[PDB]
């Protein structure tokens, strides 16, 4: 799950 | 084998609503819409990214059950000539990925998102998926491609058993010693371990993990 930047 | 009813395929545009449907039930960062067009650019997202599809029976349209969101990257995992080196990891860009060498021949896979609804789980539906993706990744130099992709890493969230127990089973390890401080924008704890798996013609390094970074 990659970060919402 | 797949299970009887499941395919995988590359990710395209009409699986994307069902995708993010499930993205946002399984997945606590919600993302913004650019996110989803970029998994539809081969240039962005649109190359290893992949679909878990299930048909109840013959007669019934295969339907999104999960997939996997991914992006081609520099591999930050191993020095200009190969060699498995620490990941540095900027002060000031804890949310950025770890950086890697400038101008460096070799690549990684990058899962953003993975996430399969939980009727179709233990069947080895997401393990396909990325034995799909590496199967890819392996073949694609004798296609032409400039891709050399020797590592596949993904972000898990620390207080993610069920990730962190999937991405250990597929031959991932934590790398750094660590997780990354002040990693997710919202979410608390907001730390999230580096998990990677070097691939290809570097799968003999996959068990040479370094407990420290820079
Ligand atoms: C950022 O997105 C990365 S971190 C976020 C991870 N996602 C997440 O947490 C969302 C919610 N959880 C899930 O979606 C789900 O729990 C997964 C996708 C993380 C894991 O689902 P499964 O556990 O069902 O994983 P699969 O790979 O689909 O199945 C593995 C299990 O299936 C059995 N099996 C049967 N044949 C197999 C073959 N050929 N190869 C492997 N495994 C096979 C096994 O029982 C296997 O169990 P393991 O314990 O080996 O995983």
């Amino acid at each position: 799950m990659v970060n919402a930047l | 084998g797949l299970p009887s009813g499941a395919s995988i395929v590359p990710l395209a545009q009409e699986h994307i609503p069902a995708l993010r449907r499930i993205n946002s039930l399984l997945l606590p960062v919600a993302y913004p819409d650019s996110f989803y067009h970029k998994a539809l650019d081969p240039l962005a997202s649109g190359l290893f990214s992949r679909a878990i599809l299930w048909q109840d029976t013959n007669a019934d349209p295969p339907k999104v059950v999960g997939g996997l969101i991914c992006r081609l990257e520099p591999n930050p995992f191993l020095s200009v000539t190969g060699e498995p080196t620490p990941v540095q990891l900027p002060a000031d860009q804890p949310q950025r990925a770890p950086q890697a060498p400038k101008d460096t021949p070799f690549h990684a896979i990058y899962i953003q998102s993975l996430a399969l609804l939980s009727p179709y789980r233990s069947l080895g539906l997401a393990a396909a998926a990325l034995d799909h993706i590496i199967a890819t990744a392996a073949v694609l130099p004798a296609a032409g491609s400039n891709i050399d992709a020797r590592t596949i890493y993904a972000h898990v969230w620390t207080e993610n058993e069920e990730g962190l127990k999937w991405y250990e089973s597929r031959g991932f390890v934590k790398e750094g010693g660590e997780p990354v401080k002040g990693y997710y924008f919202k979410l608390r704890p907001d730390t999230a371990w580096i998990v990677r798996r070097h691939i290809g013609e570097s799968a003999k390094l996959n068990d040479v993990v370094h407990h420290h970074h820079h």
